[PDB]
């Protein structure tokens, strides 16, 4: 025996485990860019456009999480969003994207 | 990155990020200050009750040209004016939209989709050596894209 | 004045046992079938008296007891279910489709395919 | 017991509890002051006496974040536009509605049914370092689930 | 005698009883007092004199909870709204009324059949230990229950 694994293989069948359920979906629309998708380029996470911009300039952070995340739901009005948090880490190297549909806090560390 | 800003949109005004009104779409981004005045309305129809209505907004903002009035003033209200202005003439007959715009309040309340119905404003304020205005008060008059439910609502806000 | 008893709900409305007897066949079948359109929900251990508790508390109606009955195969109600089991049930206006084509014209049933 | 509550719901505030505001449904619960500029209004029509009308409230509450803006002023305007927004596609189409709340004043006389009609506030009052705001005046205005008779209405106060 | 009543009905007030508004029916009576903005009107439709209109009243009155609140303001309320709202309900089919009252005014001029067609006030006043308010400004909006003759209404006063 071998168990499996969520990203891109299977978290459960279907949305039984509701939150984490969605949580799973957004993960497989978040490990993806642009060009890598058949049909949809533009499906999935829009790192190339919010990759590496200055940490502080945060009208174009704010601007970029907006739309990443209207698109997002656009793309997949099934999961709405609740809570989105950016937070700094120890060093300048360091940033958190997390993300819960009011419980699931799910969090990703990002780089600018 | 983004594209281009308008209003006080670096940090080098030393002001407070979240009393901040920014408005963001594909091409162009305006931030101001939260004036008073703002007020917004939601509300439904009956006569038994039919059915709803779309938000409403009314956002009064005012604009300072503290160091760069064609960056703060100029280029804000062209941005404005452009946004509100429906584009159904750009030679491409085959999606021409009014276009809408996404709006952030706070920082952390997002309105995905909303629509600059109305602007007004006034041009006597005064102007520098060259002529750009040096301060102005924006109202403007938005609508929701439809009649949101308590589902898409209440679970929006931070 | 003009009045009489009944209420549109009864599957028992087809005096038909054999008829009934299929109905109960086939929303077995769907019941025990997978179908996400299926609620997901185990059983509460006072159910055993009262299997339509649920149907009450989720739906508001009984009509749905039956169903469930059928759903855990019970001898009696004096009997308990196991508190856990996977417990499954459609959209109601889905039923009252199917049984409403069944007592007009539930005749070919199974497959239509040309007039 | 009961479910969330927002605004001033706990005796920790100190202050009379005759005095607070306070709206109930199944999974919700907001408590507020009644504050000053309350109306309320019954009438009729004619032409020979018609019929009547249900009744109507205009209730403007104040909302103080003392302690925790978190639950006193924003999960209280969330509540309250949750409320307000008629719930009418929440997977549930044998039964959705728009919902309505039972409202409690002075301790003593309750409203049943009341429907959350329409809703307004602003937004330009001061806010904390996250950015809560710190003080609201929402008004409300409420509509009677029917025209309720002199038998209704009479025996319903304390 | 007299069924039951509220508001200063008692002369232990000691005021003057000329300046206490009275309405009577059946089954209840109020008393308050005549206060500012009192005011009425009759008129009449033409194109060519066509026809005349039934009288109109707009009666504020100021109520006091001196002693006994339960008796001044809130039975008073209770009775007011209990009148103006229409009781068509009541299990007697056969003759069901919105009911009418009789108006007294400064002990002399008196109004047999008037329809209480409007009423409002404030609750934000302040209140007692129990909670009962101490005063209240309700207005009232009274109609004729005809077109009234001349001959019918001059020759009723004092």
């Amino acid at each position: 025996i071998d168990p499996l694994l969520t990203l891109e293989l299977s978290g459960v069948k279907t949305y039984e485990s509701q939150e984490e359920a969605w949580g799973a979906r957004l993960y497989e629309w978040l490990n993806t860019y642009q060009g890598e998708v058949y049909g949809d380029p533009s499906w999935g996470n829009v790192l190339p456009q919010f990759k590496h911009e200055p940490t502080n300039l945060s009208h174009v952070q704010i601007a970029v999480e907006a739309m990443l995340l209207q698109k997002l739901t656009v793309d997949l009005p099934d999961i709405p969003i609740s809570g989105l948090s950016v937070a700094e880490g120890d060093a300048f190297d360091k940033l958190k994207i997390s993300i819960r549909i009011r419980d699931i806090t799910i969090t990703q560390d990002v780089v600018l | 990155m983004a594209p281009i800003a308008y209003g006080v949109y670096s940090q080098a005004d030393g002001v407070s990020p979240y009393l901040k009104v920014t408005l963001t779409n594909s091409q162009y981004q305006v931030t101001g200050y939260i004036s008073q005045g703002a007020a917004m309305n939601m509300a439904q129809n009956w006569e038994v009750w039919e059915g709803g209505t779309p938000p409403t907004f009314t956002l009064p903002v005012t604009f300072i040209a503290l160091n760069n009035p064609f960056i703060e003033v100029s280029g804000a209200i062209a941005a404005l004016t452009a946004m509100i202005s429906p584009e159904l003439k750009a030679a491409n007959v085959g999606g021409q939209i009014p276009e809408r715009v996404t709006l952030n309040i706070g920082r952390r309340i997002n309105i995905t989709d909303v629509a600059i119905q109305d602007l007004s404003f006034d041009l006597d304020a005064p102007r520098d050596s060259n002529g750009y205005f040096l301060k102005n008060t924006v109202n403007l008059q938005l609508t929701g894209s439809s009649i949101y439910n308590s589902s898409d609502i209440v679970r929006a806000f931070q | 004045t003009r009045q009489y008893p009944l209420s549109r709900y009864d599957d028992r409305n087809i005096a038909d046992p054999i008829l009934r007897a299929e109905l109960r066949k086939e929303v077995m079948l769907m019941c025990e079938s997978n179908d996400k359109n299926l609620t997901i929900y185990y059983v509460l251990p006072d159910e055993q008296y009262r299997p339509d508790l649920l149907a009450y508390r989720m739906w508001g109606i009984a009509e749905l007891r039956w169903v469930v009955t059928l759903a855990a195969g019970l001898e009696d109600e004096s009997q308990g279910m196991t508190v856990g089991k996977k417990l499954k049930l459609p959209p109601a206006t889905w039923i009252r489709e199917m049984i409403r084509h069944f007592q007009y014209d539930g005749q070919v049933i199974g497959t239509l395919s040309i007039a």
